[PDB]
């Protein structure tokens, strides 16, 4: 089940990296 | 050769699940 | 897990960012309210 | 079935990920709504 | 038709898990 | 169905959440209207 | 045709899912619009 | 061209079923 | 066409829904304007 | 070419679908903008 | 490179047909 | 290019649509401003 | 490499498409912002 | 941290702008109150 | 022939990752 | 790993070309 | 990298665009504030 | 494993891309928030 494990791991990596930026933009807009 | 096709599949798969991850992440 | 390490870094960044946002809001709101009260009290006193 | 097995394995991984996501959301939304209420009440009191 | 059944089941699982969070955020924003 | 169980849990969570939201709104609106009326009646009486 | 058969099976599964989705939407939207009207009428009456 | 015909038919089915809900939500929000 | 039947059902639902929306708007707006005019004329008469 | 043939067949199906979509949009948008203008003019006249 | 040419052509066809409607809705909302 | 023809039709439609939008805006804004000035001058003259 | 060749061909097609997109955007955005400013200045002058 | 630097720069820019705003408000309010007192004292003296 | 299939895979892959890129880019 | 390298390169090309337009629209709206 | 060149062009365009936006905002805001002050001071002087 | 190797290579490429994205975001958001504050403080001071 190696394929599944490492393809799912690749989805979660992309979700984390981008959402980082989603939080920056949001926190900034509201604060100002 | 079967093995060439096999390797290709894995490689494309990894990239396609990254891109869908990125799209999921920018949803407000 | 390959992804466990990734999640921890996100957690850390978010904590710090919440910290910075609170600092900015205080300064902006301070100014806004300050100006509002100035305008109000000056006119009532006159 | 090979496909039943596949779905069963997916369910486990998905459950963990949903767990992490709930943790993040709580912290961010806490801050967002906190700042919103601060701005609101400050202005009404002034 | 096993493949179809279990792949569709996998779409509906992802729709449910995420929309849970969509409802939290919404109900919160409005209430406050 | 593999998905039937999943849907039931969503239903349950949504019911509870609607409950919490009604509680919060009451408290916030109470305060807002309270302050508004205070400002109004104090000025008319003076 | 193998593909006609495929589409026919899909239609059945999709019909059930659309049924569940309609149930969820009703409950959530009920609450959303309820809170909106509460906020509106309270403020106009005050 | 059976594959094409029945795969396109499957896209249009999903577009119709969901947009139904998009219209409900919209008409409701505006009316209220 | 497999999809032709589907489109017709959408058309029908949309027609009915537009009907319901017009009914709701009339009632809400009636109330809003009613209250507004009450407040206005009462104060001018006094 | 097998692929030229594929694209040619797709174009026909897509043209029909775009036709149905234009019909739906007209009806929904008619209603939306209608309600918007009603709300606007009623309030200005009052 | 026939496959690439005709698959890209198929992306650009879908982009054009939909964006047509995006412009209608926008221009309408603003004008009114 | 298979897509060149498609792009030209989009260009044409957009030009016409911009034309229609300018016509609508003029009529709505005419009314809005008209009513505003009526209310203003009537009250100053009285 | 077969894949290097693939990417090279893609780049050419993408460059043309980006060219068409820039042309469309200019016209639409021109109109949008035009109407926005019209509405704004008309109201301030009145 | 790329984000820490960003927040720091924003806060600095906002502090300068609050400085300029205070300068403008003083001049406008000076004039307003000046004219008010002129009108008042001239009439009481005469 | 295996090679025909191989080439096809690569070609489709490149286009599909472009389209997902475009979608990611228009997210506000 | 040629396939991976050149497919990822193709994602980043599409992200850059479009976001260009996202920035135009944004900067314009705010400025006006 | 195939993509390195692409990123550099984006950087350059963004710098120039920020430049243009600052120019537009100054002109619009100049007008807005100008009209506001005109209306204010004319009425106080009268 | 061929798939472990695949994921490892992906991680490297993704890290570089995230680096470029952070650089862009900083510049754009700087400008956006700058213009927002300018508009706000100018109006309050006037």
């Amino acid at each position: 089940m190696s394929v599944l494990v490492y393809s799912f791991a690749s989805f979660v990596l992309g979700w984390c990296l981008r959402s980082g930026i989603t939080y920056f933009t949001r926190l900034m807009e509201t604060s100002s | 050769d079967f093995d060439t096709i096999y390797q290709a599949m894995i490689q494309i798969s990894v990239v396609l699940c990254f891109a869908l991850g990125i799209i999921a992440g920018g949803q407000r | 897990d390959p992804a466990k390490a990734a999640f921890d870094s996100l957690q850390a960044s978010a904590t710090e960012m919440i910290g910075y946002a609170w600092a900015m809001v205080v300064v902006i709101v301070g100014a806004t309210i300050g100006i509002k009260l100035f305008k109000k009290f000056t006119s009532k006193a006159s």
